[PDB]
RNA sequence: UUCCGUUAACGAACGAGACCUCAGCCUGCUAACUAGCUAUGCGGAGCCAUCCCUCCGCAGCUAGCUUCUUAGAGGGACUAUCGCCGUUUAGGCGACGGAAGUUUGAGGCAAUAACAGGUCUGUGAUGCCCUUAGAUGUUCUGGGCCGCACGCGCGCUACACUGAUGUAUUCAACGAGUAUAUAGCCUUGGCCGACAGGCCCGGGUAAUCUUGGGAAAUUUCAUCGUGAUGGGGAUAGAUCAUUGCAAUUGUUGGUCUUCAACGAGGAAUGCCUAGUAAGCGCGAGUCAUCAGCUCGCGUUGACUACGUCCCUGCC
């Protein structure tokens, strides 16, 4: 029984902005499993981190979105 | 029937067919029906050359005890002029010119 | 280095360690270098012709399961590409070498027929390795948020190391064990 | 340890259903050690088998 | 992305029905009986409600406009071919039946046929199929 | 000559139809009339598939009957007189010759 | 660069650029039934893109650019797809004719596509020019 | 299984028996003369007779055969 | 006799299943298009490298003096790409055979052959007809007892 | 029972194969205003004008031509060549070449002798028996063949993210089609309509018009986010159209709503060795209307084996 959240709380936003950019592979599935968030929230958080420039993009596709860290 | 079918066979073979076959099915003598074949000569049954070499008919006799069936299959000979029979020789037939 | 998989990955630096499993993985010879894991090849007319088929293609063909995925080879090639990129991301090595290592560290070498323990031939060895790898990835992906490409990448990476955290390696171990118990 | 032995001659499909192949192999470190082992899967003359236990052999044509 | 809101409500008591706040508003409105995905989509568009939001994200006023549209699709210009009660028997008025009123209309429509001894009403009363299907091997 | 003549030929057999067509195009090329043809239309395959059993017992076995219609078009430029003088030779049975005058 | 016609650019990008062009031009009048209708009866939801009208206008403009003589039934077949029939096998189905006709008439009220005597619709010289001058702006 | 039937085999030995002289070791030359000293009712059957004739014509060179080939 | 002829035109086709692609080659500047669109846009995109293989192997330098216009019809979205592949390969081989000396043809044909014989020789495989008694060519109706 | 080989048998015949059809190859041949290509001319657009180049449209029975399409004739493979095995036979395996090397693939046809096999409800095929005017004839009306505690067989739809949904996008083949009466069949185009459908001009008895068959799966982007959930769509309510003489026991097609089981299935058991299985759609037959069925078609396209008599059956 998944209890994935659909909206971040401020602490989880801080962890998304700090610990997540330290992840090697960044895809919506990994973020959903780790941060305990929905896949929609995962995709949107990945887009925001791509807006703040805290990640790179290795490959984008409809089925699989693959992102990695710039640092 | 056993005397008319052999007569038909006789006439066909004197006419010149390479082979002839007659089948009589029905209540010939008893109440149970049986089938009497009257074959003489060479007759092919399979392949395309059947629908070139086999002239066949199926006719009923409307008798007092019921219906009697007649299958007559006449196998024709290869006619180079294509009048008495087929003009195409049988596929397996091979002729070697003598030296 | 003219022919590269997806025009992004080199074939020349692939080392197939096992001498036994060398003629049944088609990666080393230049004749077995392909741009795409898609050939529409006739590798089934003869008994030992699937051995001369590129190994990435043999991995790709096992992804067209089950019946709902039968014949969908372009989607399988897409999964292979997205798996080979995750492999390069998480290992920083050539994904073809990770794949050949996983196929080497996954094929069972001994089995129990009839219950006499028999040894597996190289061709059945690579067939079993590929079957276990893709079966484990598919069962990991089923009813899971994780994508089939990510599950395939994780399974291949854990099989290349030799870790018992990969379904294929656990299953290879069971298979060979039953051929040790029933020696 | 793991002995690698190269198939030199294939003789017979054994088992009730022919699921196993009886074969002769000369070992890779001992080209004078010729053993009859049973193989599961398609096998041909020249493929190397990693016979894990290389002492048991097998009964010919069984 | 969007972080959160102090007003985010997980359960919203809507038309005597519970709506999950962790659901997109369009599919969240399909919790009330009588509202399907297509009618909820029309209701969300006509009420000028963001379709990329979640049910809990909306405020009081937004759901009030959603209910203005749900209780009167006509004033909000929802065509009459879009209603689940077109040309009512007694009334003759087009309307969108929602909530427990759907069950009420079902029961009244069945009682109407169960008093006139119509075939279909008797099929309903016997617990058998009413739309002319074979009953020998299926429906067991 | 003056007008444009389209002779359509149809048949169920290829040899009879082709030899009739050869006769027509040979006659056309003897009287020095230009001939465009024969032009072979795609063959029509009339197909009937029916259960061979006269009843509903046995393995449901199906015989597929086919009738193949072969169409040939010959396009001359001439007057009607030479056209009916050409298409008056012995047209073999099964061949349906049809003459139509164009502009 | 420029000097690229429609049959030089990726269709997915050209349609997106030309829909934006059409929306900017402001010469498109939208029907009342833009937020209600479905593009086909086999569809179960209205288009999820608010600018779907302009996207479909760009799509049909490009199709008329590449081919001449497409009628409303032809465009119903072009935008028709697979219908899922519940417990029954799927079959092909056709799209809505009102949407195609209205968008084509809106595109006649811009001098982009006219109607040919031979039947269907042709691309006008102005429409060809517009599509070709937008294709040059599409990044390669 | 590519086993030749009697009609192919019998014709092969009869052709070599009579026309051994005008018979070469090449299939393509033997299938041309086979059209001049015989009347076969199929190209497929003519090819099989000439391919087995060439086969026999090479075993004769080996030296033992069970035909006659007086010579 | 031993001089190169004036560069001209060749037309070559490739086939896969029922798809046929015909490449028209004329002296030009290296343009390659399929049904008017450039080949660098052919779809599916993840089979794009399959159609690029003859060009990637013969090198883009071997295509400078020719313009390749390819018309493809029939088949599906995979067989058309595999047909365009073979059309490009056979068109380059024929162009080098009539206007660019036999040796260079031989070299380019050898490269194509060592990579894939399908680049030059069509696969003869076609759909097998359905038989009554099953829903497929080999598959039979489920048997009960 | 295909040959070889052994031999009181030799020589034949049917059957098998041969044969026939479809498919695979032919830049050789024959020929295309009901098929195209290429070039030329003109026109449109782009670029910027023109020119050139690129993409289009139109025209030319004096623009050529047949690669692509068609369809006739032929050719082409024979295991032919090589190695190995084999009694060094008959044959098998591997290899080059080759379109094709698995008698190339798939069919059609298909012996002797049978079975109390099915069919008298296909037959104006039928013996005998029954009935024959208050008919077991015929016709008309209405009902039933659909009825539902239950058991079994063939199936379709699913259980989902290798997905559903909504965009964008673009590849088949087999076939079918009219009595023109205002009009009958296949329907193009225009208009009205959200759909369903309707109205109005027409084409086609057909490589000519429908139809270059604008098939889906697939592809692309986005949403959904592991939740019986936007999976599934059974059941059910209201309502609108169409076929028909007639739609209730819902013909069917739409619209809104309703939103069941089902989370991969026990013991069992079916089919299948390559363009095959499986997936996907199309056409035809049935047909006024109704295809979850059959008979065909193409699209996407594998795994596994190249054996054995363990089971099942047959010899
Ligand atoms: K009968
Ligand atoms: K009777
Ligand atoms: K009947
Ligand atoms: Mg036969
Ligand atoms: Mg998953
Ligand atoms: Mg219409
Ligand atoms: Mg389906
Ligand atoms: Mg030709
Ligand atoms: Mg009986
Ligand atoms: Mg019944
Ligand atoms: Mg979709
Ligand atoms: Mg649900
Ligand atoms: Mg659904
Ligand atoms: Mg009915
Ligand atoms: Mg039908
Ligand atoms: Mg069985």
């Amino acid at each position: 029984k998944v209890n994935n959240a659909v909206l971040f709380d401020q602490a989880t936003y801080d962890k998304l902005l700090t610990e997540v950019p330290k992840y090697k592979q960044i895809t919506p599935s990994v973020l959903s499993e780790r941060l305990r968030i929905n896949g929609s929230l995962a995709r949107r958080a990945i887009k925001d981190l791509m807006e703040r420039g805290l990640i790179r993009m290795v490959s984008i596709h409809s089925s699989q979105q693959i992102f990695t860290r710039a640092t | 029937v056993r005397r008319a079918c052999y007569g038909v066979l006789r006439f066909v073979m004197e006419s010149g067919a390479k082979g002839c076959e007659v089948i009589v099915s029905g209540k010939l003598r008893a109440q149970r029906a049986k089938s009497m074949k009257f074959k003489d000569g060479y007759m092919i049954s399979s392949g395309q050359p059947v629908n070139e070499y086999i002239d066949a008919a199926v006719r009923h006799v409307l008798l007092r005890q019921g219906v009697l069936g007649i299958k007559v299959k006449i196998m024709l000979d290869w006619d180079p002029k294509g009048k008495l029979g087929p003009t195409t020789p049988l596929p397996d037939l091979v002729t070697i010119h003598p030296p | 280095g003219d022919v590269k998989l997806f025009n992004r990955w080199t074939f020349e630096d692939v080392q197939v360690s096992d001498i036994s499993l060398n003629d049944y993985l088609a990666v080393t010879s230049m004749k077995h270098y392909t741009f795409l894991p898609h050939s529409a090849g006739r590798y089934s007319a003869k008994r030992f012709r699937k051995a001369q088929c590129p190994i990435i293609e043999r991995l790709t063909n096992s992804l067209m399961m089950h019946g709902r995925n039968n014949g969908k080879k372009i989607m399988a090639v897409r999964i292979i590409k997205h798996t080979m990129e995750i492999i390069h991301l998480l290992t920083d090595a050539n994904p073809i070498q990770i794949i050949v290592d996983a196929i080497i560290n996954s094929g069972p070498r001994e089995d129990a027929t009839r219950r006499q323990a028999v040894d597996i031939s190289p061709l059945r060895r690579v067939n079993q390795a590929i079957y276990l790898l893709t079966t484990g990835a598919r069962e990991s992906a089923f009813r899971n948020v994780k994508t089939i490409a990510e599950c395939l990448a994780d399974e291949l990476i854990n099989a290349a190391k030799g870790s018992s955290n990969s379904y294929a390696i656990k299953k290879k171990d069971e298979i060979e064990r039953v051929a040790k118990a029933n020696r | 340890q793991v002995k690698l032995a190269v198939v030199v001659k294939v003789m017979g499909r054994t088992g009730s259903r022919g699921q196993v192949t009886q074969v002769r192999v000369k070992f890779l470190d001992d080209q004078n050690r010729l053993i009859m082992r049973n193989v599961k899967g398609p096998v041909r003359e020249g493929d190397i088998l990693t016979l894990l236990e290389s002492e048991r052999e097998a009964r010919r044509l069984r | 992305s969007l972080i959160a809101g102090e007003e985010f409500q997980h359960i919203l008591r809507v038309l005597n029905t519970n709506v999950d706040g962790k659901q997109k508003i369009m599919f969240a409105l399909t919790s009330i009986k009588g509202v399907g995905r297509r009618f909820s989509n029309i209701v969300c568009k006509k009420a000028d409600i963001d379709m990329n939001k979640r049910a809990g994200e909306l405020s009081a006023e937004e759901m009030d406009r959603l209910m203005a549209v749900v209780h009167n699709p006509r004033q909000f210009k929802v065509p009459d071919w879009f209603l689940n009660r077109k040309k009512d028997y007694k009334d003759g008025r087009f309307s969108q039946v929602v909530s427990n009123a759907v069950d009420m209309k079902l029961r009244d429509d069945l009682e109407r046929l169960k008093k006139i001894r119509n075939h279909r009403g008797l099929r309903h009363y016997w617990g058998v199929r009413v739309r002319g299907q074979h009953t020998k091997t299926t429906g067991r | 000559v003056q007008h444009r003549i389209r002779i359509t030929l149809s048949s169920k057999s290829v040899k009879n139809l082709e030899k009739v067509c050869s006769d027509l195009v040979k006659g056309a090329k003897e009287k020095q009339l230009k001939v465009k043809g024969p032009v072979r239309m795609p063959t029509k395959v009339l197909n009937i598939t029916t259960r061979k059993s006269p009843c509903g017992e046995g393995t449901n076995t199906w015989d597929r009957f086919e009738m193949r219609v072969h169409k040939r078009v010959i396009d001359l430029v001439s007057s009607p007189d030479v056209v009916k003088q050409i298409t008056s030779i012995t047209i073999e049975p099964g061949v349906e010759v049809e003459v139509t005058i164009s502009d | 660069s420029t000097a690229r016609t429609v049959k030089d650019v990726n269709p997915h990008e050209f349609v997106k650029a030309y829909s934006a062009h059409l929306k900017r031009s402001g010469k498109m009048e939208l029907p009342e039934w833009v937020d209600i209708v479905k593009t086909a009866r086999f569809k179960e939801l209205p288009p999820s893109d608010a600018d779907w009208y302009y996207i479909r206008a760009a799509s049909m403009a490009r199709k008329i650019y590449l081919r001449q003589g497409i009628g409303i039934g032809g465009f119903q077949k072009i935008y028709g797809g697979r219908q899922r029939n519940g417990s029954r096998p799927p079959h092909f189905c056709k799209s809505s004719g009102a949407v195609s006709r209205n968008i084509l008439q809106e595109l006649q009220k811009m001098g982009i596509i006219d109607v040919d005597p031979k039947g269907g619709r042709l691309i006008t010289s102005q429409g060809r020019r517009d599509l070709d001058q937008v294709a040059g702006t599409v990044p390669a | 299984g590519r086993v030749r039937t009697k009609t192919v085999k019998k014709t092969s030995r009869q052709v070599i028996e009579k026309y051994y002289s005008r018979m070469t070791l090449d299939f393509h030359t033997n299938k041309k003369v086979l059209e001049e000293v015989s009347i076969l009712q199929s190209k497929r059957l003519r090819n099989k007779v000439a391919g087995f004739t060439t086969h026999l014509m090479r075993r004769i060179q080996r030296g033992p055969v069970r035909g006659i080939s007086l010579k | 006799v031993l001089t190169r002829p004036t560069p001209g035109t060749v037309q070559c086709f490739g086939r896969k299943k029922t798809a046929v692609a015909v490449a028209y080659c004329k002296p030009g500047r290296g343009l390659i298009k399929v049904n008017g669109a450039p080949i660098e846009l052919i779809r599916p995109e993840m089979l794009r490298l399959k159609a690029f293989e003859p060009i990637l192997l013969a090198g883009r330098s071997r295509f400078k003096d020719i313009d390749m216009r390819i018309r493809v019809r029939g088949g599906g979205k995979t067989s058309q790409i595999y047909s365009i592949r073979q059309a490009i390969a056979k068109s380059l081989v024929a162009y080098y055979q009539k206007y660019v000396d036999e040796a260079a043809k031989k070299e380019v044909k050898e490269i194509f052959g060592r990579y894939d014989r399908t680049l030059l020789v069509a696969d003869p495989r076609r759909c097998e007809p359905k038989k009554f008694g099953g829903r497929g060519a080999r598959a039979r109706f489920q048997k009960s007892y």
